[PDB]
């Protein structure tokens, strides 16, 4: 006797389709991406530009706690913390605050 | 079912016979498969073709509406593409398997058509042969070469 | 970190190349577009029945 | 065509033998084919979630620019929205179709596998018994357990 | 292979017999065939179905942001129309192949069934007749009208 087959294997890997749900395959690839590596990381070969607690008003004005900052030559992007609290110190209307922003970014 | 023991590849053929037994991969339907398979994914990803684009905007108190606007772009954009990947996934899903089963289904009919009326189809894609079919006789229908008119004679004389 | 990507979210880079992502909407790079989904399987193989 | 005078199910079986006629659904086939429909139908309509949204807005006469862009927005959406749900429609109703199609065709063919040379294939879905099939054996026909040897030799003698 | 002396249609018949050879197109297939294409190309042209719109807007370099989301608004339509017509291009190119296909072994099923042991099936789309088959009884084939038993006393006889 000779006879016509497939391949099985060991895999509980599980996919749905239009007709059917949770049919077993036995080779199955992600479209979809859930890791991340927890970094922040140079974009595209350029360092980002870390603010440390200031934000861009207290960076390019020059609030005394921003003093430690370093000046970067260039950068991929801007990088504050949910804690960016030292911006203006001498209150008043930062205008065009968002624009600013917008082009100091990269 | 499947061969859990058959492992170098998709498909293939399982035989018993008076000099012994085993399995071989059909690697010429595997191969194809295959490379059907692996132009079928990467078109999925490869076609998918993105640029450089920064998502976050920022909008002071007073352009709520632009903020919204924004917000609403955000949304049709992930309704859309949440949409239609899922549908893109279940229905390539569904067809991948018909597929894999088009390719073991064709192989089945080419080794009827060169079997004839010297073995019988019995099941579990199975062909009993009528005749004495040895190693060399079973590699012949593997490989699409059986001389069927070289064993008509064994076939009906174990028959009549 | 003095690590590189071309992708760059919030919680992290993202190291890697499928079109779909679910780790966060707003991004900078040439990123994955982001879905509510959480799989998004694409079988290659055949029906694991043995 | 169909039978409409067979409404217990989609697919099913009509038979004439010495001791009777009459037809029955075949719910094997119906239930799988309905619960391919159904979990089809779901996915279409349950997988498109939408979130709490507002779609107006409103801008001021010197703010043109931005009324136009919001249309822009929504014109976009619209005419992606309306034109691939006209093709997941299209498409769809003819996967259906075959869908139906596949799940009848099945059926003949596993009748025809268990009848083999005790029955002739005339049309309209019908095998002509060469031997007296009763009650009882259009009902093991029906269910996957035709005893074919037990039959075979009426169906020669009818013949020869 | 296909035949590059026939063009008169997409499918149809080849034949050699005592009384000549030549060969011509299936029409009923043929016409069915490209009604079902030309309704395919037509949907996927015709429902796509666009406003007048006008797509540049004009910003000051007080508006970055707004060009910006502007922008985003382009690219995102961009890629979706892209990545969508990309799919449907490849998704349709292999469903209209095996539309194809399927038309042409259609009517190969057909010939069979009509002709059952008369005629040898052979390859290349061919059915060897077991007996005399002139002009008249090939067209009857073509036409779905063989009257095979005026044929298979004669088939028999020369294989007896
Ligand atoms: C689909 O399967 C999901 C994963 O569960 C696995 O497969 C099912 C069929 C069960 O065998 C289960 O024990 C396995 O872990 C389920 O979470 C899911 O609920 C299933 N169907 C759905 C989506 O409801
Ligand atoms: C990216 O990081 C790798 C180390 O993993 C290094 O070899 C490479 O030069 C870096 N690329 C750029 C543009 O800095
Ligand atoms: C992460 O990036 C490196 C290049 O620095 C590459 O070699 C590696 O394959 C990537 N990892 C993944 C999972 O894509």
């Amino acid at each position: 006797t000779l006879c016509i087959g497939y391949h099985a294997n060991n895999s509980t890997d599980t996919v749905d389709t239009v007709l059917e749900k949770n049919v077993t395959v036995t080779h199955s690839v992600n479209l979809l991406e859930d890791k991340h590596n927890g970094k922040l990381c140079k974009l595209r070969g350029v360092a980002p530009l870390h603010l440390g607690k200031c934000n861009i008003a207290g960076w390019i004005l020059g609030n005394p706690e921003c003093e430690s900052l370093s000046t970067a030559s260039s950068w991929s992007y801007i990088v504050e913390t949910p804690s960016s609290d030292n911006g203006t110190c001498y209150p008043g209307d930062f205008i065009d605050y968002e624009e600013l922003r917008e082009q100091l970014s990269s | 079912g499947g061969w859990t023991g058959m492992v170098d590849g998709w498909y293939g053929y399982h035989h018993q016979n008076e000099q012994g037994s085993g399995y071989a991969a059909d690697l010429k339907s595997t191969q194809n498969a295959i490379d059907g398979i692996t132009n079928k994914v990467n078109s999925v990803i490869e076609k998918m073709n993105t640029q450089f684009t920064a998502v976050g905007k920022e909008f002071n108190h007073l352009e709520k509406r632009i903020e919204n606007l924004n917000k609403k772009v955000d949304d049709g954009f992930l309704d859309i593409w949440t949409y239609n990947a899922e549908l893109l996934v279940l229905l390539e899903n569904e067809r991948t398997l018909d597929y894999h089963d088009s390719n073991v289904k064709n192989l089945y009919e080419k080794v009827r058509s060169q079997l004839k009326n010297n073995a019988k189809e019995i099941g579990n894609g199975c062909f009993e042969f009528y005749h004495k079919c040895d190693n060399t006789c079973m590699e012949s229908v593997k490989n699409g070469t059986y001389d069927y008119p070289k064993y008509s004679e064994e076939a009906k004389l174990n028959r009549e | 970190h003095d690590c590189n990507t071309t992708c760059q979210t919030p919680k992290g880079a993202i190291n890697t190349s499928l079109p779909f992502q679910n780790i966060h909407p707003i991004t900078i790079g040439k990123c994955p577009k982001y879905v509510k989904s959480t799989k998004l399987r694409l079988a290659t193989g055949l029906r694991n029945i043995p």
